[PDB]
């Protein structure tokens, strides 16, 4: 994926 | 006075998540990436499919314009960034030194540099000509969230999950300013007002912060979005009306006027997060994002 489209967990 | 953002496309074909999404700044374009490690290029009046862009090996976080609109960069997951030739759609150079994720990118004005922040939680400064790495500054404690260059290129603005705003001389590497709040949350957000004169602050605490970077002093904040995980784009509007342009976490973009701060337009239509917005360079066009859920673009056209 990319790290944008994930969030901060 | 309030806007009048009205929906006119909605523009399908990336098969995961979008990221980001900006217009050429010769008004011609809208350039858009994704989690599904592809860049797409439509037509920014008509929303038409133009091109797919492609090459990364993982999904890409950001992708931003050179200024005479010939160009691309892409910041990917697959910790490099690549310079594209958008008409002939061949990658020219793949930019290599970044230990973790390549999370933000932007060109300077000139188009002779690349800035980048990544979540190995430096900021870098590459040669576009060489595609060669000239600075790495340790810049953060935590992923850079977004860098951006300042009217002339004197100046790098970045941010990061670590609570800071930085200001950095682009010719000396040398951290010229830290800008912080009462508070410290994240920053998801960042860069300079179109006049060079301020920067706009995203922090993961549902606020938006307009600074005099130069007096270090917050003088407008905007609330009423919802922004607590992700790293949302803003924008200032300047075609018509002077507004502030987000996307939000309740799946709506907000509109607020600039220098009242009050919320004047939300626009519904988005499944999911809209990740992205982007404001065209001379008509009053908002393009907006979503995540997994949505994966659509949206096209928005206002009277002022």
């Amino acid at each position: 994926g990319a790290a944008r489209c994930e969030g901060f967990s | 006075v309030k806007p009048n953002y009205a929906l006119k496309f909605t523009l399908a074909g990336h098969t995961k998540a979008v990221s980001s999404v900006k217009f050429s700044p010769n008004g011609e374009w809208l350039a858009s990436s994704s989690a599904d490690k592809l860049i797409k290029i439509w037509g920014a009046y008509d929303g038409k499919f133009e091109k797919t862009i492609s090459g990364h090996k993982l999904g890409i976080s950001d992708v931003a314009w050179s200024s005479d609109s010939n160009l691309l960069v892409s910041a990917s997951d697959d910790k490099t960034l690549k310079i594209w030739d958008v008409s002939s759609g061949k990658c020219l150079k793949t930019l290599k030194g970044h230990s973790n994720y390549v999370f933000c990118c932007n060109f300077n004005p000139q188009s002779n540099l690349i800035v980048s922040g990544s979540f190995d939680e430096s900021v870098r400064i590459w040669d576009v000509k060489t595609g060669k790495c000239l600075k790495t500054l340790p810049a953060h404690s935590d992923p850079v969230s977004a860098v951006h260059f300042n009217r002339d290129g004197s100046l790098i603005v970045s941010s990061s999950y670590d609570g800071l705003c930085r200001i950095w001389d682009t010719a000396s590497g040398q951290c010229l300013k830290t800008l912080i709040d009462d508070d410290n949350p994240p920053v998801s957000f960042v860069k300079f007002s179109p006049n060079g004169k301020y920067i706009l602050a995203a922090t993961l605490d549902n606020t938006l912060k307009l600074w005099d970077y130069s007096k270090g002093k917050c003088l407008k904040t905007y609330t009423g979005h919802k922004n607590e995980k992700y790293c949302i784009f803003a924008n200032f509007s300047v075609t018509g009306g002077k507004w502030i342009v987000s996307g939000s976490e309740d799946n709506l973009v907000y509109i607020w006027n600039l220098q009242t701060k009050e919320i004047v337009q939300k626009l519904q239509g988005h499944t999911d997060v809209v990740i992205s917005t982007a404001c065209h360079p001379t008509e009053n066009i908002i393009a907006s994002a979503a995540l997994e859920n949505d994966k659509t673009i949206k096209l928005w056209k206002s009277d002022c």
